[PDB]
């Protein structure tokens, strides 16, 4: 009772520190979710419109392919913002262009018949190629 | 209990944000939208608002647009079935922004803090926590959306000084004079412009456009809305990329078609106009205070258009140093409502510190082929724990040697521990299990066990320095795995698993 | 994924409203047709409530301004439509 | 040393009553398989969740 | 048993998080191990008076 | 299961063969296996064999 | 199949008050070890006696 207020005192004093640490390994486990999470989401938006890109490819094919020259002009928009909407993404297409031309991408790159599509650090449809 | 969880309403710039842990957050609407906003309607039995009320607004009787005019005012719309007030219309604002908040977080907020101007005073800004509790969100206080912002980023730590702030609405702008009262904070100095903002920045570059293609065609373009629609979209890119970008262009085409590269200082010559309608709000602030361009401590950026450098190059030319961008300015009242949110109902003094490991501690593998428990960066008071097995059959006793670096070899890392462990029980390589829990602590000592399973007889180390060094010793080493770039190699010990015989 | 799909319907129905030399728009099968289809195996369709037809300017919905579509349960960049009022 | 892996949490099934009941301890090892039984919740059930 | 009804699932090891979600957890079962109170559904053993 | 006093396979009685499947796979000896005989008062036998 | 020895029965010592802990459990395996740690019996006992 008499001292038993200083035991308490100290129970609690204790539980000061107890809790303060109950609370820096929290803060520990909390901060340290992002870098996984981040790189987790990382993975995720890389791929996975490959579906969108690689079906896409075709229909960009007579966009890259195929009186009215005006209408001829429109086009500019459409195969302007359809090359320029596969950018802030990065699907790209394949430029080599007449080197050696990764065969999996003297002997040098004459044409290409099939218009490139490629989404970060991978291959989706090649181009038959002179 | 529950977080105080902040609304702003800036008359078509508005957002309810919050803070979980130790990072400011801006929450999401139901919308697709970053931030939903101000504005909205009703109909027959069903109310409709935000950004999905604002599109049924030019189709249907029922929209309200900016109410902001009418807070603090005796204003009385006549509406379908009861006229209506500020108050009861705003109660439905933030009732559509409390489904909102609790679609997101789940655990609740019934207390709620709101961000006023700084102008107003004891009729409007009792209007707020008034109508904030209409909807049912109570407000535990009402900030300023200055101030606010201000304590978004915060001024506390800091000295006696002097501020004004950069507010830009939707179409319209402003600038508040603040004081420090080593920490207390009052507003000293008010103004800006009624309309003015990022709309009408859109609108000279469709009017200089529609102007210009008249100037071409002949043929002209503002009787046509998709195709100014199409405009005020394109326009709004080229002028954000004007603010980053050096140079650029717009395609717009397949018209009826306009393409056109898109220069900089002709739209800056464009805007440098309205710059100086700014200048005077600003100027007029510098007498209301009476204190010149010269007499301030800190100065701010805030808004959704003021991203371009149209009026940075008006102020590193007007007031001497650059403004404190480090904010995403877009929502930056939101967050700054709820700080001190925060700062009352919830966690007081932090240090948030060694919230990083010196390096990836990892142990001897395979006659020293170092793998990873702990990896670089990790805030440290933590620990992880993984168990091996028996390098080979019989194995009576097992050593323990623990590597700190990243290249994945022996000496090629710093030795840090070696201590050893006996008494296993004889039997299979592989199958015994012995435990090791790298325990770190906050405060640099680590704590590091391992024990069998089946025995429960158990060897730890406790270590002393784990550094012990410098800075630029570190990094050089840092440095160090990089610049071997492939000792890689030991993928050959990588096939010693010839160890293996059967 | 449905972001290509938002940030890239202003070419796509720019493409869309579009539909000797008379002969060279029949090449259309294809670019502005195929991209349907294409776009259609991610899961893409194309009472008006809630904004859904975007009013440039009865109860019922007109025409079709700048159409959209939804992602299959959610909505990316919106749609043109005007209102009989 | 080396790695094999222990599954680093103890798996089970919600139990009837609506406890946990494990049936893998906690650290075990590569693949493993365990098998238990357990019964009618009141009488008569026609159908079984496992959690 | 003697029906012999097949059904089941499979986890496809995903949600489930170890990266620290474990190494915490645990402890949470130390702290927190008086958990035993649990016992208190095993006396609810009481409804199964049918 | 092989009935007989003789010392090898081949020369004993062979009274039924079963097998069991599933045990996990690892390492040879680790696994238990517990095969019970039991033999009633009538002189049948049964024979379990249980991981 | 081949046999490994068992523990055909497991072993332990009396705990005080008194009980019978477990401590190598019943069939358990070929050569194996365990251990635990209990205290005294009573008030700074004496001294301990293991059955």
């Amino acid at each position: 009772e008499l001292a038993a207020a200083k035991a308490q005192i100290a129970e609690l004093e204790a539980k000061l520190s107890e809790m303060e640490h109950r609370y820096l390994r929290l803060y520990a486990d909390f901060e340290n979710f992002r870098r996984r999470t981040r790189q987790e989401m990382e993975a995720a938006e890389k791929y996975r419109a490959q579906s969108l890109a690689s079906d896409l490819l075709p229909v960009l094919d007579n966009f890259e392919r195929a009186q009215a020259k005006s209408i001829l002009q429109g086009m500019e928009m459409v195969y302007r913002s359809l090359v320029d909407a596969l950018k802030k993404e990065g699907v790209e297409a394949i430029e080599a262009v007449g080197k050696p031309f990764d065969p999996y991408l003297p002997n040098t790159v004459v044409e290409e018949l099939q218009k490139g599509y490629k989404l970060k650090d991978r291959v989706l449809r090649p181009a038959m190629v002179k | 209990m529950s977080k105080i969880i902040g609304i702003d309403l800036g008359t078509t710039n508005s957002c309810v944000a919050v803070l979980e842990g130790g990072e400011v957050k801006v929450i999401p609407n139901p919308e697709g939208n970053r931030t939903t906003p101000s504005v909205v309607a009703f109909k027959n039995g069903e109310r409709l608002v935000g950004e999905v009320a604002k599109r049924q607004a030019i189709t249907n009787p029922n929209t309200i647009i900016s109410i902001k005019r009418h807070m603090g005012t005796d204003y009385k719309v006549e509406i379908e079935g009861k006229q209506y007030t500020p108050q009861e219309i705003s109660a439905i604002i933030l009732q559509y922004l409390k489904s909102y908040a609790e679609d997101y977080l789940g655990e609740p907020v019934t207390r709620a803090v709101i961000t006023v101007p700084a102008y107003f005073n004891d009729a409007q800004r009792q209007a707020t926590k008034d109508a904030g509790r209409i909807a049912g969100l109570e407000v535990e206080r009402i900030i300023n959306e200055p101030t606010a912002a201000a304590l978004a980023y915060g001024l506390d730590k800091e000295e006696d000084q002097t501020i004004l702030v950069y507010d830009l609405g939707g179409g319209t702008f402003d600038v508040s004079i603040l004081e420090l009262g080593d920490g207390v904070f009052e507003v000293k100095a008010t103004a800006g412009d009624n309309h003015l903002g990022g709309d009408d920045f859109d609108q000279v570059i469709i009017d200089y456009l529609v102007n210009q293609f008249k100037q071409e065609h002949g043929i002209d373009l503002s009787k046509d809305k998709m195709a100014l629609q199409r405009l005020k979209d394109a326009a709004e890119k080229a002028k954000k990329e004007l603010s980053g970008v050096t140079q650029t262009q717009i395609s717009l085409p397949f018209i009826s078609h306009l393409e056109m590269t898109l220069t900089r200082a002709k739209f800056e010559e464009l805007s440098a106009h309205l710059v100086e309608r700014t200048m005077g709000p600003v100027r007029q602030a510098l007498q209301d205070a009476g204190l010149t361009p010269a007499d301030i401590d800190k100065v701010i950026l805030v808004g959704g258009s003021t991203r371009i450098p149209a009026v940075q190059e008006a102020i590193k030319r007007e007031l001497g140093k650059e403004p404190h961008k480090g904010v995403n300015p877009d929502e930056v009242v939101a967050i700054g409502a709820a700080i001190q949110g925060g700062v009352i109902a919830g966690e007081v003094k932090d240090v948030v510190l060694l919230d990083v490991t010196p390096l990836s501690l990892g142990i001897e593998t395979m006659g020293g082929v170092f793998t990873k428990l702990i990896e670089r960066n990790t805030t440290i008071p933590t620990s992880k724990s993984q168990v091996f097995t028996t390098a080979a059959d019989n194995q009576t006793t097992v050593d323990i040697h623990v590597l700190q670096g990243e290249r994945p070899m022996a000496a090629d890392n710093k030795s840090l521990g070696r201590f050893q462990l006996t008494g296993i029980p004889p039997a299979p390589r592989g199958v015994p299990q012995i435990e090791v829990t790298f325990d770190i602590d906050a405060n640099g000592i680590v704590h590091v066990r391992a024990k069998d399973l089946g025995t429960n007889k158990e060897q730890s180390i406790t270590i002393k320095s784990s550094s012990g060094l410098s800075e630029e010793e570190i990094q050089r080493m840092i440095k160090e795995a990089e610049e071997n770039a492939e000792a890689d190699r030991k993928r050959k010990e990588a096939a010693e698993l010839r160890n293996e015989a059967d | 994924a449905q972001s290509l799909a938002s940030d890239l319907l202003p070419v796509l129905d720019n493409f869309e409203r579009a539909l000797q030399a008379k002969s060279i728009l029949q090449g259309m099968e294809m670019v502005y047709r195929s991209l349907v289809d294409a776009l259609k195996k991610e899961g893409v369709e194309a009472p008006f409530d809630p904004y859904l037809h975007q009013a440039v300017m009865p109860n019922t919905v007109v025409e079709e301004l700048q159409k959209g579509y939804k992602l299959k349960d959610r909505v990316l960049r919106p749609a043109m439509v005007k209102v009989s009022q």
